């Protein structure tokens, strides 16, 4: 019944928003809650953000 | 280069002491870098008499 | 009854990294300012990084050039990196060319009177055949903070040029900032205090241009909070359109020959609600059309429901 | 009847014909979004009756 | 057409039913829907194509 195909081969690039899925290597699972700016992280008296 | 300066400003203000105002829209990390450096210097180093 | 701060010596110890200080400060100014800095030098400051790039025989970021030992995604991500400053210009397109095994550096582009390649040992990519050869168009643009490539495909309206890839903006020369309030007695004052803000730069802002633009932001938000006057907007708009909104669009919209395309651009005529006012008269007197070239432009109104020529005693209007 | 490959879609403007080839299939390396049109089909479904 | 009536009619029917008949009513349909070509009316219908 098939006559011709076409297979497009996309390559979406993702990048990483609130509600993916994150974990280390010890059980300690977690959902990014919300994605904050370098002004407002906690900083150490070097300056360098975490 | 150019900057967003805020629109729409209402005080709605409770008895003559007390004030409450709300004044948007502020760019990222406006609100917290105006409102916590304006508290300083209305709680720290405001002149008055007692 | 106050006093006011300036700025005493600025300590530069690399090209990236300094220490400027601002000695007349109040007791507790030093963390006021010096937090409410930090926030405004991290994000706000102008900053120039590469924005659009075409290279000679690749068609996506995806691919791979033959004898070169990077993929053009890696050469992109290379280049969201590349620490340029330019003066007069808002987006310059810089041109890159270099053959044989041999390292291309940032050094090996070509110079514009603007172009200052703050490091020219930046590794972009490696060739590595003889005679292999690379080329490429990358253009450059200066913004604010943080404009990554998808949000950069939203005013489209011909963006087609395939070659050019998109990389992610990164619209900023702070690394990283931290300032430290040590107390500094001026030899009679009762507690005065300092402010060592030590300060990480890509290269391309002299520290004391940077700290200012800074105060200058501050300046313009506390401008509207000086006084505060409860402002607001008109709003209220309109919801009386006469005509049909197919007279708002340009007349590419049109899909129409070339010959046909570039002479409603000579006889001045854009949005489609003068050539809906055009008559045949007006038509064989106008450059180079004919027999066979206006046949093309009453076929293509007839699809859409327009005919050539007519009225509006109104057009257009109205702001 | 047939499903033909033809770029010739009924009711469409050519702004989805740029990202398409004379053939009727997307060019390799378009940077398309959601609703762009990877390969023009079309099935026979005749008089409509409208 | 066949608005809001059983089958369509032949437009020489319509002449006869008017005892202006003929060209005349040939002509009327075209100014009428010529009338419902451009806008204020145009804008409505339009809308409904895809």
């Amino acid at each position: 019944g098939v006559l011709k195909i076409v297979k497009v081969y996309l390559a979406v690039k993702r990048r990483i928003q609130p509600g993916d899925k994150m974990a280390g290597r010890h059980g300690n699972k977690g959902v990014i809650s919300k994605i904050n700016p370098i002004e407002d992280m906690p900083y150490d008296e070097n300056g360098t953000p975490v | 280069t150019e900057f967003l300066k805020p629109r729409l400003v209402d005080i709605e203000q409770v008895s003559s002491t007390h004030a409450k105002v709300t004044l948007e829209p502020l760019e990222r990390g406006f609100g917290h870098t105006l409102g916590n450096a304006l508290r300083r210097i209305l709680l720290s180093s405001m002149p008055g008499c007692a | 009854e106050f006093l006011k701060p300036r700025l005493v010596d600025i300590e530069q110890v690399s090209s990236t990294h300094a220490k400027v200080t601002l000695e007349p400060l109040e007791r507790g100014f030093g963390h006021t300012l010096g937090n409410a800095l930090r926030r405004i030098l991290l994000s706000s400051m102008p900053g120039c990084a590469v924005t659009e790039v075409e290279i000679d025989g690749v068609l996506h970021e995806y691919s791979t050039k033959e004898g070169v030992q990077e993929d053009i995604l890696e050469i992109l991500l290379n280049l969201k990196g590349l620490a340029v400053r330019v003066q007069g210009k808002d987006e310059v397109i810089l041109t890159l060319n270099k053959s044989g095994i041999g390292p291309v550096t940032a050094a090996d582009i070509t110079h514009d009177g603007d172009v200052e390649i703050v490091k020219p040992q930046h590794v972009i990519c490696h060739l590595t055949d003889e005679n292999a050869s690379i080329s490429m168009r990358i253009k450059v643009q200066r913004g604010r903070g943080y404009v990554p490539a998808s949000t950069r495909i939203h005013s489209e309206e011909d963006e087609r040029p395939i070659g050019r890839l998109l990389v992610d903006a990164c619209y900023s020369p702070v690394e990283r900032i931290a300032y430290n309030v040590e107390a500094a007695r001026v030899e009679q004052r009762t507690d005065l205090d300092k402010l060592v803000i030590e300060m990480e730069t890509n290269g391309t802002i002299d520290p004391e241009e940077a700290i200012r633009r800074a105060a200058t932001i501050l300046a313009e938000q506390l401008e509207a909070f000086v006084d505060l006057r409860d402002v607001r907007q008109p709003e209220v708009k309109e919801e009386k359109p006469e005509f049909d909104p197919i007279l708002l669009r340009p007349v590419d919209d049109l899909e129409l020959t070339v010959r046909s395309a570039n002479c409603l651009k000579a006889e001045a005529i854009h949005y489609i609600g003068d050539l809906v006012q055009r008559t045949e008269v007006e038509l064989l007197k106008t450059p180079n059309l004919g027999k066979k070239s206006l046949t093309e432009i009453k076929d293509v109104l007839a699809s859409r429901g327009l005919s050539l020529g007519m009225r509006l005693e109104n057009w257009p209007p109205a702001s | 009847g047939p499903e033909e490959i033809t770029a010739d879609i009924p009711n469409v403007g050519e702004a989805a014909l740029s990202k398409l080839d004379e053939s009727g299939i997307v060019y390799i390396g378009a940077e398309v979004t959601g609703g762009d049109i990877l390969v023009g089909k079309v099935t026979p479904k005749g008089e409509t009756q409208l | 057409f066949g608005i809001d009536m059983n089958t369509d009619y032949t437009l020489e029917e319509v002449g006869k039913q008017f005892d202006v008949t003929r060209e005349r009513i040939r002509q009327i349909e075209a100014k009428a829907l010529r009338k419902l070509r451009h806008p204020s009316r145009s804008e409505v219908l339009r809308s409904f194509l895809d």
